[PDB]
RNA sequence: UCUGAGAGUUUGAUCCUGGCUCAGGAUUAACGCUGGCGGCAUGCCUAAUACAUGCAAGUCGAUCGAAAGUAGUAAUACUUUAGAGGCGAACGGGUGAGUAACACGUAUCCAAUCUACCUUAUAAUGGGGGAUAACUAGUUGAAAGACUAGCUAAUACCGCAUAAGAACUUUGGUUCGAAUCAAAGUUGAAAGGACCUGCAAGGGUUCGUUAUUUGAUGAGGGUGCGCCAUAUCAGCUAGUUGGUGGGGUAACGGCCUACCAAGGCAAUGACGUGUAGCUAUGCUGAGAAGUAGAAUAGCCACAAUGGGACUGAGACACGGCCCAUACUCCUACGGGAGGCAGCAGUAGGGAAUUUUUCACAAUGAGCGAAAGCUUGAUGGAGCAAUGCCGCGUGAACGAUGAAGGUCUUUAAGAUUGUAAAGUUCUUUUAUUUGGGAAGAAUGACUUUAGCAGGUAAUGGCUAGAGUUUGACUGUACCAUUUUGAAUAAGUGACGACUAACUAUGUGCCAGCAGUCGCGGUAAUACAUAGGUCGCAAGCGUUAUCCGGAUUUAUUGGGCGUAAAGCAAGCGCAGGCGGAUUGAAAAGUCUGGUGUUAAAGGCAGCUGCUUAACAGUUGUAUGCAUUGGAAAC
């Protein structure tokens, strides 16, 4: 929806510039101008039919991935990505939180190469070579009942803190609650600060990084301080408390195994085979 | 043209040869509306006959006006 | 703003009718009284001068429809001119195109004068204006550029217009002349000059 | 680049040479001054200096000075 | 760019601060400790800023909301 | 007519001095939040970091050859310029690094200056000579090209003759290290176009030739004056100081050389270090004044770096040369080519600035008689709310406050709110259609009349007519021009300073913060939602400056104890200083005179609808100078 600007027509080569002001019809050219192009244009100037021409647009396979080395470098990476995506139709690039680098595609080792030729010369850049990571998930065993425990003086009264509750790990229901204190040993307000604690800690593992879900729970027992109050430190002792019930009843990770519709016309096989 | 964009101004400036414009000058001349044309300007009527006296050519462009005013009629005689 | 989008908010905030009922339709039980929910049993804790400063400003502010960057401008101009210039101040507010027109009957409120010079319904002695700034001098006859006389909705307001003694309207024939300057007592003076003065703390 | 430019620079490298000939044409002539001192070499000298000063190869105010110096020295008799 | 390193205080809920991420520093005030005089600004850095903030909406991430 | 606003902060309370912070603007300001437009101006402050392509300078065929070509049997009508020669290319651009001064600005003497093209007017335009570009042949090569030979033209250049006037010299008359006057010893200038007329030979029109004087313009030198900081920079310097001789020099001068002599400056801050383009001016303040040296203007200075040179009036020259340094590029590896602090633009840095754009339309500069040509000068449009400025987001009626939302902690209500709905109007902007600008009649050219030296025509000077110059523009603007309220507002704050309070969560945590500082069970200070307020297509907000900050004090402060009187004294220089009467007028005041540019503000006005803006009259001290004044 742009009305460019067009300098002049050329013809490139490897020696030098080539430029001619006019071409007839059918034939190719190359412009300077027109700030911003990608494939399959169309530009109309004689106020007459706008077209396309595109039957086949390729899609990448393999996914890499490459660590960076500085942080301009890494800004760096991301534009000349960026360049050479609107360069060539036929690749993507993403830095996504599921790894938080640079996630690259290709056809082949070479193209690669002459990639990383390109971002060495000059975009300055001085790319590494890595091996990808993908994100996984993470349960655990069925563990018993956990305690949380913590004692601070912060600023002034000291601040205090006692919960015992269970979790019992099931992929059925969520996070529940019940309220099993009969004679009022503890405060109504002091219902939802444990469950507080809980939530913080129901995306991110304490062994893997990664997250543990299927966190239930109930407040069972507690204790606080007659004269004194503390609120938060209902969640500080619940995360201490993550933390213990994950040092012991070890966790395990969860990995996202995919399906392959490899294709061969019954020739390169043994190759399925030998590597399958 | 000078002063307000797209509202032409035009000084009658004095040069004798090489003094570029917006700079040093002997003497100004006047003012100018050139848009429109009805030589409709303050002059001294003797500066002019300032430049008569010792040359400095005037330009060539503003010659026009000061046939309407009639610097000939009273340059004629810097010959005689 | 030129169309603030509620006027009865700040009117009863302030207290300040166009003539003496105009901000008040008896609609919703006609009161005296702030449109906030704190009560109307007390108004604000802190009092000072400054407030008045305010609730002047604001009034003459929006009873005659300027923005704020005009005003300072406009107070330059007038500082121009010597003598006691707070009443010039004023009448050369009073001087503005919608305020005439306003005053000439022409024009149901500023707002609704604003609007229809905005759209092109004004012309005097061949001078097209779409901006409020037009200042009134004795010898400017106003006309109502009678292309768009076919608007019932003028006619109607010119039927109960209000007329001042300082110029000259004409009922009809959409037309007038600037006779003389605005005057005091002839206006609503509850902008007092000191506070308006005592503002001014630009330079 | 430039063209004229060009032209010019070769335009005055005949001139330069012709001009510095003739310039020390008149240094020789002064010379023989130098040796020794009469009166048909200093109308010579001041004859070609007049031709020099004429054309804008050598000042006039030089020309008008060394000839005052020559005619001061030579005024001793 | 210079040798010199200063401290300052993170003002929002949690952090974009990804250990070595550009941050861009600007003058500021804090009286709670003797060495930070400077603030980093969020809504034009790799930080996005942040939302739950609508009080004040220039000096954070936060846009008009959705409505 | 000009002439100064406070508030807060040490304390059980309460006062002195004193800092800090806010209420005010302003910016070449990023970036949030973003956002409709019209003009209006601006848009490397940052690496004087290096850089592709097009543009940044050409022009004369009425000065000539010379070849070539369209039409020509031929003569050639015409074309066109690779070339010589003529002018210009040093003017025009941007940068501000080095420069601390005669750089700048002012007043100045240039008894030391010069200036081609103009200015009034004068003197002449006689001839002679031979190279050479180009062309041709060859060696050397893709090119680069060089070296020989032959072919020439010209306003190119070199003699001869001739000099009005000039220089040079001698005698004779002149002024408050000099100038004019009569006579003469010496000496020197050149060219041909274009046209008319005339059989011709001549003559005339006009360019130009060569000379002269009025001038002015331009550049340069000295002079007094003012024009950063630093004592943790005490002595500093020896063609240095002086003259002579000689030389150079537009020109005076250790400018330079030879001879000797021995200083020269300095505590009244030299010399040295950081640092700076300067000035006018911009901003702020009531002023005195302080900050900065944006755009714009004038002067100086630079030009990848350091030197050296020629050119022509004029340069040590952004894109003229030579060398070296450093870098880049091409190559046939033989050898060369190149200089964006020209316009755009790139690369990097940088938070932070654009178009790898258009017309030479007007005007400026160069060439030309003219057709006119060249011009990133100039003017436009592009991007940007970057700033000032206008202008949309509608307007009249319409309610015991429509829905909702909130609180009323108790249940009318109160609230956003006549804003909603609805009646109807209208098109700033958005849409249809047509008309259609000016700036551009400037400019030469094509035709007359008179005028005039010259009559024989040809030439010009004006009064008049016609030929056209448009990127802009499809613009501005206009039109009983059409659907249509339809195309839309954010914004920080709400304890006090300064203004606007309720509720949920909140529990010295999360946090918020210009200051006071608040927040652990009722937060009006946090987030939250309502409501409230202040500005507004801008609002946030730090770097930025003054005012408040009389918060280094002439204006306009103090030192007994809050900070400070040296421990005291002998005192040089310096500042101040009894009375009288005299000259003179240095300071001083005052009246005329030259100058203090443009621009900004101030006042009056003109033009755009209106201001912003532009243009116009005065408006700016001060320096020198003539005349009074003698109180200190």
């Amino acid at each position: 929806n742009k009305k460019e600007r067009v300098s002049r027509l050329v013809k490139m080569h490897a020696q030098n510039r080539n430029e001619i002001e006019e071409i007839r019809a059918g034939d190719i050219c190359a412009i300077i101008g027109l700030k911003d192009t990608t494939t399959g244009e169309t530009l109309v100037d004689d106020k007459i039919d706008v077209q396309l021409e595109a039957m086949q647009f390729a899609q990448p396979v393999i996914s890499l991935a490459v660590e960076p080395k500085t942080k301009a470098d890494q800004e760096k990476m991301s534009i000349a990505l960026s360049k050479l995506a609107e360069e060539d139709p036929t690749f993507k690039t993403f830095t996504d939180p599921e790894t938080g680098q640079t996630i690259i595609a290709g056809m082949g080792e070479l193209h690669l190469d002459i990639l990383v030729d390109r971002m060495r010369r000059e975009f300055k850049v001085e790319v590494n070579v890595g091996a990808p990571q993908v994100s996984f998930r993470e349960t655990f065993n069925k563990e018993s009942e956990v305690e949380g425990k913590y004692i601070k003086q912060s600023g002034g009264r000291g601040q205090y803190g006692h919960v015992k509750i269970r979790f019992e790990p099931n992929k059925d229901k969520g996070f529940e609650f019940v309220d099993k204190i009969v004679g009022g040993r503890i405060p109504r307000e002091y219902i939802k600060p444990v469950q507080a604690g809980l939530e913080n800690a129901m995306a991110s593992g304490p062994l893997a990084g990664y997250p543990m879900i299927d966190i239930k729970a109930t407040l069972f027992d507690g204790s606080f301080h007659e004269v004194d109050s503390s609120e938060m430190a209902f969640k500080i002792a619940a995360s201490l408390a993550l933390k213990e019930a994950g040092k012991v009843c070890s966790p395990v990770l969860l990995e996202p195994i995919m399906a392959i519709e490899v294709t061969v016309p019954e020739q390169y096989f043994g190759d399925t085979m030998g590597d399958i | 043209r000078m002063g307000r964009v797209h509202y032409p101004t035009y000084r009658i400036v004095a040069v004798d040869s090489r003094v570029k414009r917006d700079g040093k000058y002997i003497a100004l001349i006047g003012h100018l509306n050139p848009a429109l044309k009805e030589n409709k300007c303050k002059i001294d009527e003797a500066v002019a006959l300032e430049w008569l006296n010792k040359g400095a050519k005037p330009t060539d462009t503003v010659r026009s006006l000061f046939s309407q005013t009639g610097l000939w009629k009273k340059f004629v005689e810097s010959k005689k | 703003m030129k169309y603030t989008g509620s006027i009865f908010k700040r009117s009863r905030r302030l207290g300040f009718s166009l003539l003496e009922n105009n901000k008040e339709f008896s609609k919703g039980k006609k009161r005296k009284t702030i449109p906030g929910q704190h009560g109307n049993r007390f108004r604000s804790s802190t009092m000072s001068g400054y407030a008045q400063q305010l609730q002047e400003k604001q009034r003459m502010q929006y009873m005659y429809g300027i923005t704020d960057k005009q005003f300072r401008r406009l107070f330059r101009l007038v500082l121009k001119q010597r003598g006691n210039l707070a009443v010039n101040l004023f009448r050369v507010l009073e001087s503005r195109l919608d305020n005439i027109v306003y005053r000439m009957g022409f024009a149901p409120t500023r707002r609704s004068a604003r609007q229809l010079v905005n759209h092109g319904h004004v012309l005097l002695n061949d001078r097209t204006v779409d901006t409020p700034s037009i200042i009134l001098n004795p010898g400017d006859k106003v006309r109502l550029k009678a292309k768009t006389i076919k608007i019932p909705i003028v006619k109607a307001a010119s039927e109960s217009g209000v007329v001042s003694p300082f110029v000259e309207t004409n009922n009809k024939t959409f037309e007038g002349t600037y006779v003389r300057f605005p005057e005091r007592s002839e206006l609503p003076a509850g902008i007092n000059e000191s506070y308006v003065v005592e503002w001014y703390k630009r330079l | 680049n430039i063209k004229s430019n060009e032209k010019r620079l070769r335009q005055n490298i005949k001139r330069n040479l012709n001009n510095k000939g003739q310039k020390t044409k008149l240094k020789t002539n002064v010379k023989n001054f130098h040796k020794e001192i009469n009166l048909d070499n200093l109308g010579n000298v001041y004859s070609q200096a007049d031709r020099l000063a004429r054309k804008g190869i050598i000042s006039t105010n030089r020309a008008r000075r060394l000839k005052s110096r020559n005619v001061a020295v030579l005024n001793k008799t | 760019t210079n040798g010199f390193e200063v401290l300052t205080y993170i003002p929002g809920e949690g952090h974009n601060l990804q250990e070595h991420s550009v941050t861009l520093l600007r003058g500021g005030r804090v009286k709670d400790l003797p060495g930070v005089r400077y603030h980093i600004v969020r809504g034009t850095l790799d930080t996005v800023g942040v939302e739950k903030r609508r009080q004040q909406r220039s000096a954070y991430g936060a846009k008009k909301p959705k409505a």
